[PDB]
């Protein structure tokens, strides 16, 4: 696609900034990331899994450890920023992140529907027997 | 004193399956001291003694660590023997990845053409990597060159260049005898450090 | 699958519960759910695009509507329970809805990090290369 | 009075590709009185006159709503005139679509074959249908048929049979002289009501 090698060297050199922060305070040897996880990548429920895996460094991972260790704090930020900046150009390309990429038949009709305010409403139910039938369409193309 | 010291630090330095394991020596060593280096796979909770004892500062570890490029590499660590007292483990700050290898090129080669000069980067070839473990192989893309021209007869400086592949050309002036080239890779995708070839000349 | 023809049905039966309450209070006369959706729905961005129209219609629709209209509440909202159970065998059914399936591997290394505490944090961050590296083969594989 | 009143019903009765419209009639109708009828496509504001005056009190809509199986339906409406006055329109309670079409069968055949009764149930093939626009195509799956059996001579009762395919099989018991059946049909997907076959001898 556009840039992604690059993307990624930001990410790498982000982390040799912190590489050696973490790995002297891990003394157990055990593999987190089981190759498990790597498979789902590899499998249709992969974009899910990406998506969970950025998710939980972000939310869970980097936040506590920032908030734990002040000195690399700022570091583990700037990491964390680089893997933002990742995710953006990764469903900015499609074929990587779709399940991060709203409809945007769905953000039009939204806003059709709420300039129609309480018109709206009625329109919306009334027409569920189309939506029932694109449902229906939808799974046929399985 | 009461116990043996340990070696203050222990780190790699590798090429493309050219895994040595380095360490600076204790203080005070005797000629009878040695030291034991193990291995830990990263993944299984388990070392394993390389060498018994090892009169040196540093070891080959690429006979064990030759699955470095499909793993999620290993740990590495040392402690001074001397009778049948010994020191604390002194284990590798970090978790040796391919990320700790440093690029080379396995060669370069200069041909005169038309009116220009063709180069073809040579990658590394080393002898137990596995058949299939191909440089090519483990860094499929992105493989990039940094090149330096020198000019002789003339002084001692270069000419910068970049390329994205194995091969580049660089259109010649007439003027200039001999031209002598040296190459740096890398890998776009890496931050891998590269080490600069041995010069090349025509 | 399983039984989709019911439940598609049952969504049906629902409907005609309250198909002409609502269809005699609209009039106007465009398409709300332009055939744009449609097509949304069969390209690669479908599931994303039928998630967000369930969870439209749950959540601002329907919702709305039951609490605008209590003579129809009870018969909207057991449409809507219809729904959520033609979700649950859609994502139960991998083909159909992937978009809403978590991970399995990120669920069970969510545990083993949590069950490591504030060793955990550590594990995670120094296994952040390893990270990369998966992002890095995922890539490859598109 | 006033103003002409207007139809207090309108709705639609459809067959396969028999879009029939009706209504009921205002109350103490003249006979120079007829009614207007008007159609509107779901997805376009603006209603088309079909008839500026007809002295029934239904109307054949098909010709017009041909692609009721590939669109999102219709709204049709009706409103008495009577010289140069009319009533208001009156337009169908809902919006007519496919689930509102009730489903029927084009007939069925009966063979006797080893020792059991074969059924054939062939499908409606209207005449105004699209050439493509087959029954098989627009219902493609799910289709189901409820079968009723009545044996002759013998009272007015019926043995009732499900099946999945257009073509079912009935084992014969031998006592039995002649056999009537009738076909109901439906899509296991759809509420579509179904309409009862005639009956089928053999």
């Amino acid at each position: 696609c556009d840039n992604f090698p690059q993307m990624l060297r930001d990410l790498r050199d982000a982390f040799s900034r912190v590489k050696t922060f973490f790995q002297t305070k891990d003394e157990v040897d055990n593999l987190l990331l089981k190759e498990s996880l790597l498979e789902d990548f590899k499998g249709y429920l992969g974009c899910q899994a990406l998506s969970e895996m950025i998710q939980f460094y972000l939310e869970e991972v980097m936040p506590q450890a920032e908030n734990q260790d002040p000195e690399i704090k700022d570091h583990v930020n700037s990491l964390g920023e680089n893997l933002k900046t990742l995710r953006l150009r990764l469903r900015r390309c499609h074929r990587f992140l779709p399940c991060e990429n709203k409809s945007k038949a769905v953000e039009q009709i939204k806003n059709a529907f709420n300039k129609l305010q309480e018109k709206g409403i009625y329109k919306a139910m009334s027409e569920f027997d189309i939506f029932i039938n694109y449902i229906e369409a939808y799974m046929t193309i399985k | 004193g009461t116990e043996l010291p340990s070696p203050p630090s222990v780190w790699f330095e590798a090429e493309f399956f050219h895994h040595i394991l380095h360490w600076t020596p204790i203080p005070q060593q005797s000629e009878s001291t040695c030291y034991e280096v193990a291995l830990l796979r990263y993944g299984i909770e388990s070392w394993n003694s390389i060498s018994q004892c090892s009169q040196t500062l540093s070891y080959d570890l690429t006979a064990v660590t030759l699955d470095l490029y499909h793993s999620n590499g290993y740990r590495a660590r040392v402690r001074a023997v001397d009778g049948s007292r010994h020191s604390q483990w002194t284990v590798t700050n970090t978790r040796f990845s391919v990320d700790e290898v440093t690029l080379t090129v396995g060669s370069v080669n200069l041909e005169i053409h038309n009116g220009f000069i063709l180069g073809k980067i040579q990658l590394p070839r080393p002898k137990m990597a596995p058949a299939q473990d191909t440089y090519e192989s483990i860094f499929s893309h992105f493989r990039e060159y940094e090149i330096a021209i020198r000019k002789v007869p003339g002084q001692f400086t270069f000419t910068h260049k970049k390329v994205k592949h194995e091969q580049f050309s660089l259109l010649t002036s007439g003027e200039v005898g001999e031209f002598c080239v040296q190459v740096k890779p890398s890998v776009a995708s890496r931050s891998n450090k590269g080490m600069w070839s041995k010069e090349e000349c025509i």
